[PDB]
């Protein structure tokens, strides 16, 4: 997993610091893409300008796409990552986000200062996927993702465990080993569920068997 | 009013078709085969008569359908219902003037003997297989707009090329030329040809069902 | 307009002791809103993020009384309570600024706490609720406001999709009703003996145990026929063998179907 996040900032960080344009990064679930990209939204430091799949569904899709692209024309290199766009792209109402999705290649295919700010997509699956997003500056990173081991689990959980008070007493393979079919969204209820009785306990620091005590704890 | 393009040994319809289609194409609508699978109430045919309305509302109009081998059972009654508006929409009594429709298929066995019948489908082309002087052309044909190092060698692309896609010839060579200007290069080496043609093409053989 | 004037809710009402049973889950609720009141630096400097309140779901049972418990800890200046009603309405347009209005208030009025009641009208076309709940938490999840006062969720489904996959990231302490043991309900006895006329003859030991699966509603009922069935037996005093009747009744009539 970590071929595909060099891959992915590289994507989003060589631009930022012909550079890539567009970045499809699917997967198949139990991996935390959005997270994911999160945490490398949390490395390259810019403003993360949420947006989801349905939120084009409100002809104000393209009002929403016209405004990505204002304040990807005038505001600062921020990070615009879009998702679940294979629900929304279903190839009378899908026909007219099909027309904002020809309007979006169409500002990425005639637009020559589409340079700035870009934007990420993510999607679920790719078996609904738009044929004429084959451009440089339409998504062309197409990155599929491996199934993720206990070392990627103590990686994006030790990413999303590095700020807080952690004693520094963490073979991570206790805690790594006792994560069997779990995913990021259940090691974040892990590490919050540590973080639950941390008030409770006295102890503002948190501990080696609070980890495995969560895990037994919730799950 | 109707045509078929069937290239069962080969490929070579979507450099085509994309080609004049993203020339001009005096227009840009695409109607793709997973829009009426229809999982909920199956009442596409509303869908078809008020897609096909907006088709004939507009004068200028081309529709393209690709991968119609799997919609073309000889949840198959829907399919033979929307099917039931192509006959009355293709040769009824409605306006049906120079407004033009493109069917794309696999294989020459389901392709519905009510639709291979004139009229519903006029005209047929068999496409061949792209041979190895073939790809060689089309690849100096097709190297032209695309810029490269001096130092050029069509024997490695075109010899580790043995039974590609040309559409996917194109775009993955293309794609290792956007591989290669990653790094703003003006100048374009076959290296990154050969790696990312050589990988992703090799990812196209593992996505090639 | 009316609401501003009118949202600030005065008068204190029912008290800590209460509580329908809970022994661990009343100071699990209890920790976000009474000891977080007696310093701020506190939580601050217990490192990050500190916890913004509780959720509260399930069956009803004794709801509406832990929050006014929660108005009555306040020790010095009576806070408010949110209804879910005033933000799905005619007219659209008027929930933002009000959500808008409140939430200046609550930074006007130096870190007011701000509890919300009946999230399930909000809940969950609906575009018209889309725009109260997707700016609700739009301007929750914001830094704007604050984000260290209070939230509290109080209502009686959780089948709130949208709120149940955004509150995990902001919302955090979520319990369940923790319905109370044979030795709870004497506590809610001993507070609610200033009722009508509870006489020294009767036990509450006695009327705990009369009543199994007699949750804070049910009790509470027995309350109200208690004093409804003292006021329709032109009695002053209310003695355990002139209303057992209606203590029984009121919870094997009424546990009959239910």
């Amino acid at each position: 997993l970590d071929k595909q996040i060099q891959e992915l900032v590289e994507a989003i960080v060589l631009p930022m610091n012909q550079p890539p344009k567009g970045v499809l990064m699917y997967g198949p679930p139990g991996t935390g893409k959005t997270l994911l990209a999160r945490a490398c939204a949390a490395q390259t430091k810019a403003t993360f300008l949420k947006l989801a799949g349905p939120q084009l569904v409100q002809g104000d899709g393209a009002k929403l796409v016209r405004d990505a692209f204002a304040l990807a024309k005038e505001k600062a290199p921020s990070i615009i990552f879009i998702d679940e766009l294979d629900a929304i792209g279903t190839k009378a109402g899908d026909r007219e986000v099909q027309r904002t999705m020809l309007e979006l290649l169409n500002q990425l295919d005639g637009f020559q200062p589409n340079t700035q700010v870009k934007v990420i997509a993510a999607t679920n699956r790719v078996d609904i996927l738009d044929p004429a997003l084959l451009r440089s500056g339409r998504l062309d990173r197409k990155i599929e993702f491996p199934m993720p081991n206990e070392e990627a689990r103590a990686r994006i959980m030790q990413i999303h465990s590095r700020k807080m008070n952690v004693s520094p007493d963490v073979n991570y393979e206790e805690l790594a080993r006792c994560t069997d079919d779990f995913n990021g969204a259940q090691c974040k209820a892990v590490c919050v569920e540590a973080g639950m009785i941390a008030l409770r306990r006295g102890a503002t620091e948190l501990t080696h068997e609070d980890y495995m005590e969560g895990i037994l704890e919730v799950q | 009013k109707g045509c078929l393009l069937y290239g069962p040994p080969g490929t070579g319809k979507t450099l085509l078709a994309r080609a004049v289609a993203s020339q001009l194409d005096c227009n840009f609508l695409k109607v793709v085969s997973s829009s009426i699978v229809d999982k909920y109430i199956g009442e596409s045919a509303r869908l078809i008569r008020e897609m096909f309305n907006y088709a004939r509302d507009h004068q200028p109009c081309i529709i393209f359908m690709d991968e119609i081998d799997a919609i073309g059972g000889r949840a198959d009654r829907e399919i033979q219902r929307t099917l039931m508006e192509l006959l009355n929409q293709m040769d009824g009594f409605d306006t049906l003037h120079r407004v033009k429709m493109i069917m794309a298929t696999n294989r020459p066995d389901t392709l519905d003997p009510a639709l291979l019948r004139p009229g519903r489908l006029d005209r047929k082309i068999h496409i061949d297989l792209p041979n190895e002087q073939a790809r060689l052309d089309i690849l100096k044909i097709h190297a032209g707009p695309i810029t490269k190092h001096g130092e050029i060698d069509y024997e490695a692309i075109v010899k580790l090329s043995d039974g590609f896609n040309g559409a996917d010839l194109r775009n993955v060579c293309t794609e290792a030329g956007m591989f290669a200007i990653r790094a703003d290069h003006d100048f374009v080496v076959q290296e990154d040809f050969m790696k990312a043609v050589r990988k992703v093409a090799d990812s196209k053989k593992l996505e090639s069902k | 307009p009316t609401v501003t004037m009118m949202q600030v809710e005065e008068k204190p009402d029912v008290t800590y002791s209460d509580v329908g049973g809970c022994k661990e889950q009343i100071e699990k609720l209890r920790e976000v809103v009474e000891t977080p009141l007696l310093h701020p630096e506190r939580f601050v400097n217990l490192g990050i993020e500190p916890p913004k309140g509780v959720l509260l779901f399930g069956p009803p049972g004794t709801g509406k009384t832990l929050c006014a418990r929660a108005v009555a800890n306040r020790t010095d200046a009576c806070f408010i309570r949110v209804i879910g009603s005033e933000l799905v309405q005619k007219y659209v347009g008027e929930g933002a600024r009000m959500v808008r209005e409140l939430f200046e208030m609550a930074r006007t009025k130096k870190a007011c706490l701000i509890f919300f009641d009946e999230i399930d009208a909000i809940g969950g076309g609906d575009n018209e609720v889309q725009r109260t709940m997707l700016e609700l938490i739009n301007q929750l999840d914001g830094f704007d406001p604050r984000g260290n006062i209070k939230v509290l969720m109080a209502t009686n489904r959780p089948d709130t999709l949208d709120p149940a996959l955004m509150r995990p990231g902001r919302l955090d302490r979520k319990i369940e009703f923790s319905l109370p043991d044979l030795e709870g309900r004497t506590h809610i006895f001993k507070i609610h003996a200033r009722s009508m006329s509870v006489e020294r003859d009767i036990r509450f030991e006695l009327l705990a145990r009369l009543c199994p699966n007699s949750t804070g509603a049910e009790i509470r009922s027995v309350c109200t026929e208690a004093g409804m069935f003292a006021i329709r037996a032109r009695r002053k005093i209310a003695t355990e063998k002139d209303f057992l009747e209606a203590v029984n009744k009121v919870i094997k009539s009424y546990a009959k179907f239910s």
